[PDB]
């Protein structure tokens, strides 16, 4: 059956599916930390599944047939032009910020879905409880106005109050010259246009606000570039934790069924991701929003309900 | 009605199950037949009228109304097609949709025999009106002028229901063959001359009567082209039709109630000619000249004599067509230059020979030129209103005088003198557009030939 | 109410003048009461003092208007010699109309009142004499 | 092309109220999730 | 909630106002309405937040007083005809304090101040039973005792409560605030005809209750409660935008719409009875209503208001809400007109 | 009468009267004192009674 | 259609139409005297049922 209270009510409860494996566990760094390679690597000795970070197209990974839209589909988002014209009169700098806040929110969602209705853990890089440090970044540089933190700020409190964090935080600190240097040594043409007080104000958002934070609710291990790359260190470390803090201790078969209930609608879970703050960098008109809609409904298979779509091969559609 | 109740109806499966680009083509040339079987409703005799059924009757008065109301739906999708060819097809089909509703309520209320039915779809007619009106306007104001529309109109038709389900339990009936035979007079109280007036205030409205007419100026430069000619053609109508049948069971009262809506409409009918002279937006124009023109169907409807009824019936007609046509003619021009302004383009004669033709033939029926049924209504009324009164000669001959201003002026200024220079977007006519031209014209000049079958029950 | 409305209505039309306006102020002053008592209720007052003077105010103004409306209605039939004519409230009506209007000092206000109390009064006595129902009683 | 609301247009219902008063100028739209 | 125990307070409110409505003594119809009251609560409590505590309160308070003035008509009447029958009164006091109870359940104006803010502060599923269900039990009452209600009271209040209902709603952004507000007008013309014809207020409650389930349920479909969330809906479901329009048109008892009907039907009753000014007055007031639907329209349907960058992320997802009854609701909700004589089952 | 029946006036009107309805301050010790004032009205004035 | 056709549909209209207009005044005559004088099977309120009453000897005799 479809996850619901009848298939709660006939046994399906989330306690007799988690184990003491069933963590969730979330990678951050600064900009070039190799926080990717880590993670990969604690989600295959752990038997976790691994969540690459959440980009412009993560929604698109997740419905269709998986491919990339257009990018008029994304709404122009950027993260190439962010780094050439940061400061553009498009508001292309927030309107990213804010789509990757949604993708964050969505993919979170996929995971803790993932984590309830398997009991298999899962790994991410970054999250909607990390997001912010770029956010303060843009601010701090003049990126981005301070009506667009306001936004931010409004979006984020009335959906991140509805999920619980990570059962644990691995931090990977590389100083900013070292990113610095690794960014250069990567060979990304627009990335290496990023400034140093950019990424400085990255590193003080984690260790000013994130990692204290975290601290008082998740179990935090921090590392450097070298311990990072000991990944049975990194991982015995997390296998010897205790879990005595946040708030995954007060979670029951009721409050997880209502967690369930949630994070499987993804319409209720970005709900509030589009609330009607008429800011200019996220508002758009209504002929320009009529034509885009049109336009996607074109695209193979989106017309209808997936399932009902004869072009790309449904079958039985007079009796589904 | 049933053969024209069930083929309107069928109008809209073909529309949603047309090909995508064949909306258009399919529709027009179906609502064509439709008007072309609606002719069988010209089997009217000279003492009965012909009843069908329990529910539905066509005599004189309805029949050319009929007729009018089932040839501008094909009028009103060649009008349309253009200014909304970049509307997604989904849009365009409910566009569609709204106008064969709307005709679907307006052959049903003209043929309605009991007089609550005829409120019902007299009332249902202004859902569609006003979901065109506003969702497919052009301008902001779109929005206030769909609120006076809605709110004129249900400020005079509530009271209207109260009245009608009060005469019925009196009478016992509201069917109107039964009304001509149980009618009793009504008598001279407070509690009648309320009674009246909720009778005749929402067609009043509707006509509209001076003072009451401002909605109408605002509903039509709001509108789009088809909005405006279903509510100069035909909704218009729907104020004089009621009012020719309720009428019947208001007399005596009728005698002197009268005098107030006759002073209104006598003296309205001058000022809004005046108006005309000085108005600048075109399709306001145009709207001022139908109250001046609905202000003698008024007079006509409440003096009550056989040449008056035969003069108002001649007119409501005579105007449908006319007015439907002025409203063509300034959209042509408004597709072209975007703007509403009279004085904008000028000398277009030069430019659109054709199209001056059409402004020209337009405009001398729009000023009653003999032997036009433009001018046999008008007369009609001007002659039964000498014997009401022979003063009232000198307010009929006023207006005449100040309508032929109006007329030419606005033919003067668009179509002569000498061409805008900056204006250089002038194309030449579309054969739609001359079709649509003729469509109104020809009709309308044939009906010369053969007044009888416009001058309703009376004749 | 009742019995205030049935004096009024008991006697004649024209005729004991300052008997209908000692009627008419005695409705309207108590309906100033009324409103006042959900005023100070609902939109507690900043004082005990301040809600004395919004009390006064507002029934001084609704004694005023009933006043107006009957000594005006009532010398209009008077000098007409006409007790049965709805127009005589008509000019009753817009009277106290207009003391709206000099109490909100607001001629717009006392023009639109006047149109309505003059109408509303007009209808009252059309509905006395024709014997018209606010709150029919169930026949059928 | 046919108008629409503008932000301007839109912010009009965006309010505590329709028809702000003295009494009312200090209301605040309610919290988008109702949680105070 | 557990979803068990959910489903067992849904039933104790569906049961309590059962037994008010199978009940032959007063004492059972005192308690089907303290059962029903006492379900009802932890529903409007099921979020957890202040508002929603406040709204429960508010509530309480305001059905207990109420259920209070029950019992005491019901005594005064014990002590006057020595029997607990459930039918006229047999004491003038009685039936004005029954009267005055049942107004206040019902939310009838000048009682009506709890409306509009236990349906704003309670979610749009508590409301809908709110402003459906819990009306079954009042009316039902009213519909045995009519014949010794007072007339000048009952039409007094049902005066009143269609010229607040429609004052209160032209102010309101808030989607449940203007569903409260509709809610007090349309008690109002279902106990103006009461005193003439109960079947009259059975066919307005009953049209009423499904136009009203039909909103509450296209507003949890979008998760929508204020009116620019609202304006939203053309950029994701188009469909319900038209839904919306044909409902709410209907709601504002504009023919050739079910809500149309009742309205129709009353008028006729009242004048029958030789009422006329008062069938005139509630139709022209009744226009305060369709003034504020329709502006919900312009915002909703007939304009497509601006709208933000992050809503194509909605694009990609289906509509998952269960909407229980939504398509046959619409259809009853819109198009009923031509079967009115129908109402005549109900007789 | 042009002031009185405008649609600028008949619009204000039901405006203001909308405020009035409104512009309330949420207290229950408000609300519950209408209730007190109405009830006794409702016996005082108009004997609802008898 | 011929004149006779339509001539005598219209009768067959009008007996039809005269019928329900004859009846409807009748039901308001019928409602009125019924609701005033009670006598009737509408506007029946109903009593108490006298088969509730207990008729037995009861503890004491005097009742
Ligand atoms: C037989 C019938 C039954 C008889 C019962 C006999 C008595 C037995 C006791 C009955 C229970 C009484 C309970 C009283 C109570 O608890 O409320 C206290 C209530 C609230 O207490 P509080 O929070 O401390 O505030 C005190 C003031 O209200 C000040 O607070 P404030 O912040 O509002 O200050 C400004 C003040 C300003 O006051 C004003 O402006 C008054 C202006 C009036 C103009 C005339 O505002 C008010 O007073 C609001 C109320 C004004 C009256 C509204 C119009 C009625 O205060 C009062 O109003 C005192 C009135 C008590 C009078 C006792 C006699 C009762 C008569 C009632 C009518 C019975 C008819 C039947
Ligand atoms: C005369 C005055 C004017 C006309 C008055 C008419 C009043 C309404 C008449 C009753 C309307 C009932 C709804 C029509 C049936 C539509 C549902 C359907 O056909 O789906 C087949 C239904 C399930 O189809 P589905 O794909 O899951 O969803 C269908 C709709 O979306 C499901 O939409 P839903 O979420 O709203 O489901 C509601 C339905 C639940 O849907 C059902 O389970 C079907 C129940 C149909 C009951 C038939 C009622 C008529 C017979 C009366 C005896 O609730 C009921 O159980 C109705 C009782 O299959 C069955 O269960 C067959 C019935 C087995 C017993
Ligand atoms: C708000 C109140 C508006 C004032 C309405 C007052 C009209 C009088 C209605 C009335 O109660 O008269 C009673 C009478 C029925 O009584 P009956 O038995 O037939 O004869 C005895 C007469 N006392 O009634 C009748 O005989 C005739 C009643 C016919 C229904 C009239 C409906 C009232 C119309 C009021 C508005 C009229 C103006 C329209 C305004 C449109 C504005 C654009
Ligand atoms: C049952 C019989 C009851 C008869 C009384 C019915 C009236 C009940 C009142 C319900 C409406 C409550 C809303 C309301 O009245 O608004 C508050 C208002 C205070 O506003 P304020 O400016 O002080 O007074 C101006 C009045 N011209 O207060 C008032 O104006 C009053
Ligand atoms: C005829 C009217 C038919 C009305 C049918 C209404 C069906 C319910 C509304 C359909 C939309 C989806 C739905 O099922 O409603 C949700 C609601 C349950 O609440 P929900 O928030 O969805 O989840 C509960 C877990 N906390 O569902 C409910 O709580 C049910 C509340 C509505 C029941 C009252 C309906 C009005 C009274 C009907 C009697 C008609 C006489
Ligand atoms: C028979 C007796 C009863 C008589 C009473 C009248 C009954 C009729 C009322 C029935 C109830 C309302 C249901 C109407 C069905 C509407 C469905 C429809 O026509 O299409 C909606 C359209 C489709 O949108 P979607 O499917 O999401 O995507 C389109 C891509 N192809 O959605 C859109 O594209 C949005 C288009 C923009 C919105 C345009 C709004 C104006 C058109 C509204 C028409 C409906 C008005 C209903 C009022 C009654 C009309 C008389
Ligand atoms: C077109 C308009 C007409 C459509 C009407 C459709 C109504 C549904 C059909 C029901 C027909 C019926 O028999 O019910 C009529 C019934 C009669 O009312 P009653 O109080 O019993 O006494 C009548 C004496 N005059 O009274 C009623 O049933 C109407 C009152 C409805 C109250 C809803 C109560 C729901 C309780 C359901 C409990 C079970 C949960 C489901
Ligand atoms: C913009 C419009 C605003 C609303 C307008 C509403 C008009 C409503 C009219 C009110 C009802 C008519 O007015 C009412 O008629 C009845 C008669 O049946 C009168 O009834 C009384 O008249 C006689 C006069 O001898 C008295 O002896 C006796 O007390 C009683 O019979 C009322 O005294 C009168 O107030
Ligand atoms: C919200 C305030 C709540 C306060 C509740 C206070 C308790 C009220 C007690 C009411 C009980 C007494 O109620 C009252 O008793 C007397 C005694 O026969 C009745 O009798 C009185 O009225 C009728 C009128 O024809 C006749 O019986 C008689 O002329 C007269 O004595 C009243 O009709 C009844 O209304
Ligand atoms: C004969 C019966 C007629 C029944 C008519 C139906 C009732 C309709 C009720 C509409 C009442 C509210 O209508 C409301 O009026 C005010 C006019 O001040 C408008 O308000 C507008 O004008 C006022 C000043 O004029 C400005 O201060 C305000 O900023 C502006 O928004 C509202 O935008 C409109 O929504
Ligand atoms: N503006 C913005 N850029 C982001 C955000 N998340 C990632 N990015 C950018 O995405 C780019 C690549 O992300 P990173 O993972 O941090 O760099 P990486 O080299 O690819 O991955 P690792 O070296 O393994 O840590 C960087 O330039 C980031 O600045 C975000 O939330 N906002
Ligand atoms: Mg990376």
């Amino acid at each position: 059956l479809q996850y619901g209270p009848l298939a709660y009510i006939l046994g399906e409860k989330a306690t007799k599916k988690m184990t003491e494996k069933s963590k969730l566990i979330t990678v951050d760094g600064n900009i070039c930390s190799g926080k990717s390679k880590l993670a990969k690597e604690i989600a295959e000795k752990l038997g976790l599944k691994h969540f690459p970070e959440a980009g412009i197209h993560y929604v698109d990974s997740t419905t269709g047939d998986g491919k990339p839209l257009p990018v008029q589909f994304s709404g122009n988002c950027s993260l190439e032009k962010f780094y050439d014209d940061p400061k553009s009169n498009d508001g292309n700098s927030y309107r990213l910020q804010a789509w990757l806040y949604a993708s964050r929110l969505l993919q979170y969602a996929d995971a803790l879905e993932h984590l309830l209705s398997t009991g298999q853990g899962v790994v991410l890089e970054r999250s909607i409880y990390s997001d912010f440090v770029f956010l303060e970044a843009m601010y701090r540089q003049g990126f981005i106005r301070k009506q667009c933190v306001d936004h931010y700020n409004q979006v984020k409190k009335v959906t991140i109050c509805e999920y619980l964090p990570p059962h644990v935080v691995v931090y990977v600190d590389v100083p900013v010259p070292e990113v610095q240097s690794r960014i250069q040594k990567k060979g990304n043409p627009h990335e290496m246009k990023i400034t140093s007080a950019y990424l400085q104000d990255i590193e003080n958002a984690y260790k000013g606000t994130f990692l204290p934070e975290m601290s008082e609710k998740c179990e935090v291990l921090q590392y450097s570039a070298w311990e990072a790359q000991d990944a049975e260190k990194v991982v015995e470390d997390i296998e010897y934790l205790k879990y005595d803090k946040g708030p995954w201790l007060d979670q029951n078969d009721r409050k997880l069924h209502k967690l369930r209930m949630l994070v499987q609608d993804k319409l209720e879970v970005l709900n509030y991701t589009s609330i009607p703050v008429f800011l200019p960098e996220v508002t758009v008109g209504a002929h320009q929003s009529d034509q885009v809609f049109q336009e996607f409904t074109e695209l193979p298979g989106r017309k209808y309900r997936a399932g009902y779509n004869e072009d790309v091969g449904d079958k039985w559609i007079w009796l589904k | 009605m049933l053969k024209y109740i069930i083929p309107t109806i069928m109008l809209m499966p073909l529309t949603w199950l047309s090909k995508n680009n064949m909306i258009w083509v399919n529709s027009t040339a179906h609502s064509l037949l439709i008007s072309f079987t609606s002719l069988l409703l010209m089997n009217q005799f000279g003492d009965n009228s012909l009843n069908f059924s329990l529910l539905f009757f066509s005599d004189s008065l309805s029949t050319p109304l009929l007729i009018l109301t089932m040839w501008l739906l094909p009028l009103m999708l060649m009008a349309s097609q253009h200014h909304l060819s970049k509307e997604n097809l989904t849009r365009k089909k409910l566009f569609i949709t709204m106008l064969i509703s709307l005709q679907l309520f307006l052959i049903m209320t003209f043929t309605a025999m009991e007089l609550i039915l005829f409120y019902i779809l007299f009332e249902a007619t202004l859902v569609p009106t006003l979901i065109i009106i506003t969702r497919w306007g052009n301008q902001t104001e779109r929005l206030n002028a769909g609120l006076y529309f809605l709110f004129y109109t249900l400020a005079g038709s509530l009271p209207l229901l109260v009245a009608l389900i009060y005469i019925q339990n009196t009478v016992g009936s509201l069917n109107f063959l039964m009304l001509q035979y149980w009618v009793q007079p009504v008598h001279n109280s407070w509690s009648n001359v309320f009674m009246w007036l909720a009778c005749m205030m929402a067609f009043m409205v509707k006509m509209p009567l001076y003072g009451l007419h401002l909605w109408l100026p605002k509903a039509h430069v709001e509108a789009p082209i088809a909005g405006s000619m279903v509510l100069a053609a035909v909704l218009l109508k729907l104020g004089g039709y009621g009012m020719l049948r309720i009428t019947l069971i208001l007399n005596p009262m009728t005698d002197f109630m009268a005098y107030p809506f006759i002073m209104l409409s006598l003296w309205g009918m001058i000022m809004t000619s005046s108006i005309c002279l000085r108005q600048t937006d075109l399709k306001s124009l145009i709207a001022y000249s139908s109250v001046s023109h609905m202000a003698l169907v008024i007079v006509a409807i409440l003096i009550q004599t056989p040449w008056s009824y035969m003069g108002a019936t001649a007119l409501m007609i005579a105007h449908g067509l006319t007015s439907s046509m002025l409203f063509c003619l300034a959209n042509s021009n408004y597709e072209r230059i975007h703007s509403r302004t009279m004085i904008l383009a000028r000398g277009l004669q030069t430019l659109l020979p054709l199209m001056a033709t059409w402004w020209l033939l337009a405009s001398l029926t729009n000023l009653a030129l003999p032997p036009t049924i433009n001018l046999i209504g008008e007369l009609f009324v001007v002659m039964s209103t000498f014997s009401w009164s022979n003063i009232t000669i000198i307010l009929m001959g006023v207006n005449m005088v100040i309508t032929a201003l109006y007329s030419l002026y606005m033919l003067i200024m668009t179509q002569r003198g000498k061409y805008t220079y900056h204006i250089n977007n002038i194309s030449p006519s579309f054969t739609r557009e001359n079709a649509l031209m003729s469509l109104h014209i020809l009709p309308l000049l044939l009906l010369t030939l053969n007044p009888k079958i416009i001058l309703g029950p009376l004749y | 109410a009742k019995t205030v409305l049935r004096q009024y209505w008991d006697i004649p039309e024209g005729t004991e003048c300052h008997r209908k306006t000692y009627a008419t102020t005695s409705i309207g002053g108590a309906a100033g009461l009324v409103v006042s008592a959900y005023s100070v209720a609902l939109k507690t007052p900043t004082s005990f003092l301040e809600g004395v003077a919004r009390t006064g105010r507002y029934t001084f103004t609704a004694a005023a208007i009933g006043a107006i409306f009957g000594l005006t209605s009532c010398i209009s039939a008077q000098v007409r010699e006409k007790p049965d004519d709805p127009l005589n409230y008509l000019i009753g009506g817009c009277a106290g109309g207009l003391i709206l209007g000099a109490r909100t000092r607001s001629y717009g206000i006392g023009a639109a009142a006047c149109a309505y109390m003059g109408l509303t009064a007009a209808l009252v006595k059309m509905g006395q004499l024709e014997g018209w129902q606010v709150f029919a009683e169930p026949k059928v | 092309r046919q108008w629409q609301p503008d932000v301007e247009w839109a912010e009009q219902y965006g309010g505590a109220v329709m028809y702000p008063t003295k009494e009312t100028a200090h209301w605040k739209p309610p919290p988008w999730n109702d949680v105070d | 909630m557990n979803p068990i125990i959910f489903i067992i307070i849904l039933l104790t409110i569906m049961l309590g106002t059962i037994i008010v409505m199978i009940s032959s003594h007063w004492l059972l119809v005192w308690i089907g309405f303290e059962m029903n009251m006492l379900a009802i609560i932890p529903i409007m409590m099921k979020n957890h937040n202040p508002r929603a505590t406040e709204a429960s309160t508010k509530y309480f308070l305001t059905q207990s007083t109420a259920s209070m003035l029950l019992m005491m008509a019901v005594i005064i009447n014990l002590m006057f005809s020595g029997q607990w029958t459930v039918m006229k009164l047999f004491n003038p006091m009685a039936s004005m304090l029954m009267t005055m109870a049942l107004a206040m359940k019902l939310g009838m104006a000048p009682f009506h101040f709890w409306v509009p803010e236990v349906t704003q502060g309670i979610p749009l599923s508590s409301g809908l039973i709110l402003l459906t269900w819990q009306k079954l039990a009042p009316m039902s009452v009213l519909y045995q005792i009519f014949p010794s209600i007072n007339l000048n009271l009952i039409l007094t209040l049902s005066v009143l409560s269609i010229l607040i209902g429609g004052w209160g709603g032209l102010n309101q952004t808030q989607l449940r605030k203007i569903m409260a507000y509709s809610s007090i007008a349309h008690m109002g013309w279902m106990t103006a005809v009461l005193p003439y014809n109960p079947t009259m207020t059975l066919l307005n409650l009953i049209i009423y209750i499904i136009m009203t389930s039909t909103m509450f349920t296209m507003f949890m479909a979008n998760s929508t409660t204020t009116t620019l969330s609202l304006s939203h809906t053309w950029n994701k479901t188009p469909i319900m935008t038209v839904l919306i329009l044909a409902t709410l048109l209907s709601m504002g008892g504009l023919p050739p719409l079910s809500g149309f009907m009742p309205k129709w039907m009353i008028i006729q009753e009242m004048t029958k009875n030789n009422s006329i000014i008062l069938p005139t007055f509630m139709a022209i007031t009744a226009l305060l209503n369709l003034y504020f639907y329709m502006r919900l329209t312009y915002s909703t349907t007939l304009t497509m208001f601006p709208s933000t960058n992050n809503m194509k992320m909605k694009w990609q997802f289906p509509l998952m809400k269960k909407m229980t009854f939504l398509p046959t609701m619409v259809v009853l909700s819109t198009m009923m007109l031509p079967l009115t004589p129908m109402l005549s089952v109900l007789e | 009468w042009l002031e009185a029946i405008l649609p600028k006036t008949i619009s204000l009107a039901q405006m203001k009267a909308s405020t009035l309805v409104t512009n309330q301050k949420g207290l229950i010790k408000l609300y519950f004192l209408s209730f007190l004032i109405t009830i006794l009205i409702s016996m005082i004035l108009f004997n609802f009674h008898e | 259609d011929g004149p006779e056709k339509n001539y005598e549909r219209t009768m067959a209209i009008l007996q039809i139409e005269a019928e329900k207009a004859e009846l409807r005044l009748k039901e308001l005559e019928v409602r009125r005297l019924m609701r005033a004088r009670g006598d009737g099977p509408w506007f029946h309120y109903p009593t108490i049922d006298k088969e509730l009453i207990d008729h037995s000897p009861k503890a004491t005799p005097d009742n």
